[PDB]
RNA sequence: CGCGGCUCUGAUUAGUGUUAAGUCGAAAUACGGUUCGUGUAGUGGAAGUUGCACGGGACUUAUCAAUGUUGAACAAUACGA
RNA sequence: GACUAAUUACGUGCCAGCAGUCGCGGCAAUACGUAAGAGACUAGUGUUAAUCAUCAUAAAUAGGUUUAAAGGGUACUCAGACGGAAAAAUUCGCCCAAAUAUAGGGGACAAUUUUUCUAGAGUUUUAUGUAAGAAGGUCGUACUCUAGAGUGGAGAGAUAAAAUUCUGUGAUACCUAGGGGACGGGUAAAGGCGAAGGCAAUCUUUUAUGUAAAAACUGACGUCGAAGGACGAAGGCAAAGGGAACAAAAAGGAUUAGAUACCCCAGUAGUCUUUGCAGACAAUUAUGAAUGCCAUAGGUUAGAUUUUUAAUUUAGUCUAUAAAUGAAAGUGUAAGCAUUUCACCUCAAGAGUAAGGCGGCAACGCAGGAACUGAAAUCACUAGACCGUUUCUGACACCAGCAAU
RNA sequence: AUAGAUGAGUUUGGUGAUGGCUCUGAUUGAACACU
C-alpha cells in the first residue's frame, strides 16, 4: 500500500482514537467500557 | 585491508573536474594586504610593499589556459573493461 | 531479456520452407535462393550441450556430491614440477630471452633427448634440462635428484664455454686490428647521466619550492 | 564446561550401548516371530549415538539450565526459555521414538529407572 | 515414494533447460522404472548406475558398472543421458500428475478416452507430441501400451 | 406468577454516506519548503502537531590532489605512411 | 451514437427528456420529441423480476498473496496432513471392473506391520570465530552537585537576528579536593550472533543452537504445524528505588496577518534499577517455514586442505549477469522449475467500524458484520512538464555605469 | 455420445496489468404495457 493510501487510513485510525477519547465518561457512565 | 572494489554499472565513467580549477593568484595576496592593514594599520609604513604587490597582479596580465586533460575519454574506453559493465 | 532470438541455425530450414510454394497460388514457385542448394548438405553443428569435459587429473573420489562437472580442468604434466624447481634454483636463467612464437609447429619431431641436452630448433635453456632430466628418470629408471644432477652438470659446461668464447672472440679479434662498437656496459652508464640529470632539475625546482613554502609558515 | 564434558563421559561410559550388551541381562528386545539372531560386525567404537546416551546427555544439560533458571536472577534470563523448552522437546523425540523401537527390552528400562525418566517426559504435550 | 518421481520430473526439466549432457538422480527402484520408460519412449539417450561422477563417456555403454553393495549403496546414482535435436530438447516438459498430496488413478475406460485427445477424470486429452506414462502392475508403461494390455492405474507424469 | 430471550419504540445523543459553485486553514505529492509513514503517549477549531524507538515505500542521488612514466644509446646492405 | 443489424429533416437549447453500460442535451443534436425511411421479430413484440452461463469472479478438477485485495511478530511443539533405501507378511486397498459384484487373477504403487541398509535427522571427539541471553562486580571520558572567606573582576549564554534567562549573594573563564547518576569514543567492515524482538566499554561466573575437517556411533528417530503455552521493540499502567542528562505535558520568550506549532530560556512524567500487567509496530527482505533442483563472474565472512607463495573446498553474506521468469520495475542460492504444509485474499467505499462476547487495573487487544452510496478503486512502466532540485547554456535576464519614470 | 470448450463495452495524458460492473446466449407454473 503506498503512502497516499496509507494516509487515508492514518486519518481513520487518529478521528476513532479521539472519538473513543472524547466519549470515554459517557461509555464509563453506561458500563461500556 | 580489502582490496578496492570492482565498481557496479555506471552509465559513465567519468571525472567532472578534468582540469584542473586555477585560483585567482592576488586573491591571498590580498589577504596579505587586509592582515597587515589589521595588525599594523591602514596609514602605516610597513603596508607600502604589500600594497604596491597588489597593484602589480592587476596590472599583470592574466595566464593562458591550460591544454585540456583527455582522462574521459581513455575512461570511457575502459569502463565496460574495469566495471561490471554499462547501464541504460 | 537483453538478448535477441537468433535463428542463425535455422536459415535453411525457413528458407526451404518460404521456398516450397509461390505466395500468388496457383503458380510454380520461383528459383530458390542461389545458395539454398549449396548447404543442403551441410547441416550445422549442435550447439550449447554441456558435456562432460575431459578430466586431465583423477577426480576427487572421497566428493558425494561434486560440483562444477561441466567445469574444463586444468593441463598438469609432469614437467611443471620440474620447471618450478630448475628455475627456482636459477632465478637468473629468465633473463635469458625465450622465444616462444612457433615458426610452424613442427619443432618436436627431430626432439630426441637420448643423445644430450643439445637438439635442433630449440635453444639450450632449462626446458631442455627438463626434457633430458624427464627422460632419464623415466628411461634410465633414475631418481628425480640423481636425474636432476646429471642433466643439470651438463647444462653448465655448454654455458661455460658460451661465455668463454665471447671473452676470447673479442680478444682475439683486436689481435689482427678488430675494432668494435660500444659495449652494453658504457652503453648502460650513458643512459644513466640523461636520467640522473633529469633528477637534478626537479630536485631542485621541488627544493626551491619548499624554502618559498617555508616563508609563508612565519 | 569442564563438567558438561566430564558427565557425557559417565552417561556414555553408563548407558553405551557398548558396555550395557554384557551387565544386563537382556539388553536387546525380544525378536518378532521367525526372526532369527543372526552375527553383526563389532563396533569400531564408542557407541554414542543410541538413544540411550543422547537422552542421558540431554538429561544432564536440562538439570544444568533448569538450575540456572531457578538460582538467582534466573527469571530475568527469558531468552534461555526457550532452550530448556527445546531440550525437552528434543528428548521427548528420542524416548518417543525409543519406546516402540525397543518395545519393552531391558536395555530401555535400564535408563527410565536410572535417569527418573517418568511417562510425562513424552506421552503428551511438554508445556512451558 | 512419488516425491522421488516428482523430483526427477522437475530435475530433467531443468537440465534439459541448461541443455545439460548428462543428468544425475537418486539411485532407485522407482526413478530406474521411470527411466527406462523414457528411454524405451525414445526422449533420453542412455541409462547407467554409477557413483557421484558420471562415467566415461566414450564408453558410456561399454562402462560397466561395479556389483552395488550395502557398502556403497548411498553414492550410487543414475546417470541419464539427455536428448537434444534442432536446437530443442526432446524432453522439454515433464509436468507431474500425481504429486504427494495426491494419488491420482486412472481406469482403462479413462486412458482409452485420453489416448485420443478427450478430457477424462482428472486428466486432459493428448495432444501431437505429448504423452502420458502409467504406473501399473506391469510396470511404468505408457498410456498407449496400457491400453494394448487392458490395464490402467497411477498416473506418473505427461511428457511434451 | 417469576426468570431469560426476542420484536417495536424512546427524551437525549453519536457515527457515517451523498450533495460542483459556502466558510477557516494549507497538511501530503519536488529536499513540498519542520524528511514522510508505522507503533505508542500527549496535545490543538480542523487539516495538524510533539515526545520515544522503528521503516525507506528518501539520499547506491555514489564519478581522481595515486594528476598519470627518457620502461635501454646510435649507426648500418637492417629499417622505410 | 457505440456495445448492436439500421438515416435524414425540423422542433427544443444542460430546458423538456432518453439511458442495460459508456453517455447525450448550453441555438446548424446521426443519441431528446415529431415526420419519413431503414433494420428486425411476429400473434405475438418489448419491459420488469428471477435462474444458469458469461465469471479460472471462493479455482476439488483449476487461482493467487515483493511493488496491485491477501504471509500470521516469532518457532519449539499435542492433534492433524506429508515424508528415504532393499526385501517380506497382511489388506486385496489400486487395476482387469463391473451392477454399491459372488469368486478370482495381476504386484508396480498405497495402508498396518516385520527384518535389514546409510544418502535425511541426530550424538561423541573442550574446535576456530562470535554485540544472542543472564547473575555478581568494576573501568573511563564528559556532565553535574558541594567545598576552597581559590586566582581573576563584568560580562556570559542563546539565536538567522533577538528576547525571556544566568551574574556584583562574584557568573562565564582557569584550577584544587570530594560526592553522585545514567551513558559506551576509537576499534567498525558489503562484519558477526540469536527463533524473532533484538544484541557493541570491561572482569569473573553461567546457557541452548549453529559452522569446518576427519573418524566412530544411533539407524528414518524427518518436515510443516490450527489450538494451548512461552517469548516479544518503543511507549504505557502498578508498586518501591533512582534522578546527572535528555525530555511528552504544563508554562514563558520570539516569529507571524494569526502560531496550536517549527526556533529559543527553562521544565514534570518518562527514559534507568527490581517485581508484575499489557501484547498493538513499516515486529519488513512490503517476500511464512522446509525439501529437491538450474549456468557463470567479481568481492566478502568463519574454517579446512595443499607444491600454504597462491589455488581448490565447506557453510554464510552481497553485488553484476546467462538460460529463464515476470504486468513491468526487476529477480536470477529466486519474485525460476517442482513439491509439502500452515496462514491469509475474493470490486471500491462504509470498515478493521457497530452490536454481543472473551482478555486486561486501565489504556486498549483478539475476534468480527450489515444497512445506506458507487462503476469504477488499484499497480508498474512510458514521454513530457514542474521542483523554495543538481550541473549547464544563451538573453540589458542580472551585476556595474549613464540616463529616465 | 468423438465435437464440446469462443467473446464485447467501460478506470489511464497514454501503454501494459490487476479487478469488478454491464451487454452478447438460454429459460420461467411468471407479471405488466401495447396488441
Ligand atoms: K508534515
Ligand atoms: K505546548
Ligand atoms: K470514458
Ligand atoms: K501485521
Ligand atoms: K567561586
Ligand atoms: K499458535
Ligand atoms: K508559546
Ligand atoms: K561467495
Ligand atoms: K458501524
Ligand atoms: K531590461
Ligand atoms: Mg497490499
Ligand atoms: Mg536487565
Ligand atoms: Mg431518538
Ligand atoms: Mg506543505
Ligand atoms: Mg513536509
Ligand atoms: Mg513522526
Ligand atoms: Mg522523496
Ligand atoms: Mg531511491
Ligand atoms: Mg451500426
Ligand atoms: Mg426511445
Ligand atoms: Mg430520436
Ligand atoms: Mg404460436
Ligand atoms: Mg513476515
Ligand atoms: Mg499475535
Ligand atoms: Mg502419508
Ligand atoms: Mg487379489
Ligand atoms: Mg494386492
Ligand atoms: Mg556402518
Ligand atoms: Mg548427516
Ligand atoms: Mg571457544
Ligand atoms: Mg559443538
Ligand atoms: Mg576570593
Ligand atoms: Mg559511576
Ligand atoms: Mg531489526
Ligand atoms: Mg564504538
Ligand atoms: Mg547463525
Ligand atoms: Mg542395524
Ligand atoms: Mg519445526
Ligand atoms: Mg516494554
Ligand atoms: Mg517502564
Ligand atoms: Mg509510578
Ligand atoms: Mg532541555
Ligand atoms: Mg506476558
Ligand atoms: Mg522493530
Ligand atoms: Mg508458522
Ligand atoms: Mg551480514
Ligand atoms: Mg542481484
Ligand atoms: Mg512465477
Ligand atoms: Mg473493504
Ligand atoms: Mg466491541
Ligand atoms: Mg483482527
Ligand atoms: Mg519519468
Ligand atoms: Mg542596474
Ligand atoms: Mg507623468
Ligand atoms: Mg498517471
Amino acid at each position: 500500500i503506498s503512502v497516499r493510501r496509507q494516509k487515508k487510513l492514518k486519518i481513520k485510525k487518529k478521528k476513532y482514537k479521539k472519538l473513543m477519547r472524547r466519549t470515554r465518561n459517557e461509555r464509563r457512565k453506561q458500563d461500556r467500557l | 585491508p580489502n582490496k578496492p572494489i570492482r565498481l557496479p554499472p555506471l552509465k559513465q565513467l567519468r571525472v567532472r573536474q578534468a582540469n584542473k580549477a586555477e585560483e585567482n593568484p592576488c586573491i591571498a595576496v590580498m589577504s596579505s594586504v587586509l592582515a597587515c592593514w589589521a595588525s599594523a594599520g591602514y596609514n602605516s609604513a610597513g603596508c607600502a610593499t604589500v600594497e604596491n604587490a597588489l597593484r602589480a597582479c592587476m596590472d599583470a596580465p592574466k595566464p593562458a589556459p591550460k591544454p585540456n586533460n583527455t582522462i574521459n575519454y581513455h575512461l570511457s574506453r575502459f569502463q565496460e573493461r574495469l566495471t561490471q559493465g554499462k547501464s541504460k | 531479456g537483453k538478448g535477441r532470438i537468433f535463428q542463425a541455425a535455422k536459415v535453411y530450414q525457413r528458407a526451404s520452407e518460404a521456398a516450397a510454394t509461390n505466395i500468388v497460388s496457383g503458380l510454380p514457385p520461383r528459383n530458390p535462393p542461389l545458395w539454398l542448394k549449396a548447404i543442403e548438405s551441410i547441416p550445422p553443428a549442435e550447439i550449447n550441450t554441456r558435456p562432460y569435459p575431459i578430466q586431465h587429473s583423477p577426480p576427487n573420489p572421497r566428493a558425494r556430491k561434486p560440483r562444477n562437472l561441466f567445469r574444463p580442468t586444468k593441463i598438469v604434466y609432469p614437467e611443471d614440477e620440474l620447471r618450478r624447481d630448475f628455475y627456482r634454483d636459477h632465478p637468473w636463467e629468465l633473463a635469458r630471452p625465450r622465444m616462444i612464437i612457433e615458426l610452424d609447429g613442427k619443432d618436436a619431431r627431430f626432439l630426441d633427448w637420448s643423445k644430450g641436452l643439445r637438439q635442433r630448433g630449440i635453444p639450450l635453456s632449462g626446458e631442455s634440462v627438463v626434457q633430458r632430466q624427464l627422460w632419464l628418470m623415466e628411461n634410465q629408471g633414475m631418481t628425480k635428484q640423481e636425474a636432476y644432477d646429471k642433466a643439470r652438470h651438463e647444462f653448465y659446461k655448454l654455458r661455460q664455454l658460451e661465455q668463454m668464447e665471447r671473452r676470447i672472440a673479442v680478444e682475439e679479434a683486436r689481435m689482427v686490428g678488430g675494432y668494435f662498437g660500444k659495449d652494453l656496459l658504457t652503453v648502460g652508464m650513458e643512459l644513466e647521466n640523461k636520467t640522473y640529470e633529469s633528477w637534478k632539475k626537479w630536485a631542485t625546482t621541488e627544493i626551491a619550492r619548499q624554502e618559498s613554502a617555508r616563508a609563508s609558515m612565519y | 564446561k569442564d563438567r558438561k564434558h566430564a558427565n557425557i563421559r559417565r552417561c556414555i561410559e553408563t548407558f553405551g550401548r557398548h558396555i550395557t550388551d554384557q551387565s544386563l541381562e537382556r539388553p536387546t528386545p525380544p525378536l518378532a516371530r521367525g526372526v532369527e539372531p543372526k552375527p553383526q560386525p563389532v563396533r569400531a567404537g564408542p557407541d554414542t549415538g543410541s538413544s540411550e546416551v543422547q537422552i542421558a546427555i540431554l538429561t544432564s544439560k536440562i538439570r544444568a539450565l533448569s538450575k540456572a533458571l531457578e538460582g538467582h536472577g534466573g527469571n530475568r534470563d527469558k531468552n534461555n526459555k526457550r532452550s530448556l523448552r527445546r531440550l525437552c522437546h528434543k528428548r521427548q523425540r528420542l524416548l518417543r521414538y525409543m519406546e516402540r523401537k525397543e518395545r519393552g527390552s531391558g536395555r530401555w528400562h535400564h535408563m527410565l529407572e536410572t535417569l527418573g525418566l517418568t511417562p510425562a517426559t513424552w506421552k503428551g504435550q511438554i508445556t512451558l | 515414494g512419488i516425491q522421488q518421481i516428482t523430483n526427477m520430473c522437475s530435475h530433467l526439466q531443468n537440465a534439459s533447460r541448461a541443455r545439460l549432457g548428462l543428468t544425475s538422480l537418486p539411485n532407485t527402484k522407482y526413478n530406474l522404472a521411470l527411466a527406462l520408460a523414457l528411454h524405451r519412449a525414445g526422449f533420453i539417450s542412455s541409462i547407467t548406475r554409477g557413483g557421484p561422477h558420471p562415467p566415461t563417456p566414450e564408453a558410456l555403454m561399454t562402462y560397466e558398472p561395479e556389483p552395488v553393495t550395502s557398502a556403497n549403496v548411498a553414492t550410487r546414482r543414475l546417470w541419464v543421458g539427455l536428448k537434444y535435436w534442432n536446437e530443442e530438447p526432446v524432453l522439454k516438459e515433464l509436468k507431474p500428475i500425481s504429486k504427494p498430496s495426491r494419488l491420482v488413478t486412472a481406469s482403462l475406460e479413462q486412458l482409452n478416452r485420453v489416448a485420443r485427445g478427450f478430457p477424462a477424470g482428472y486428466m486432459k486429452g493428448l495432444q501431437l507430441g505429448e504423452c502420458l506414462f502409467v504406473n501399473t502392475d506391469r510396470g511404468v508403461l505408457e498410456v498407449r501400451e496400457a491400453v494394448e494390455r487392458k490395464v490402467g492405474g497411477l498416473v506418473l507424469c505427461k511428457v511434451k
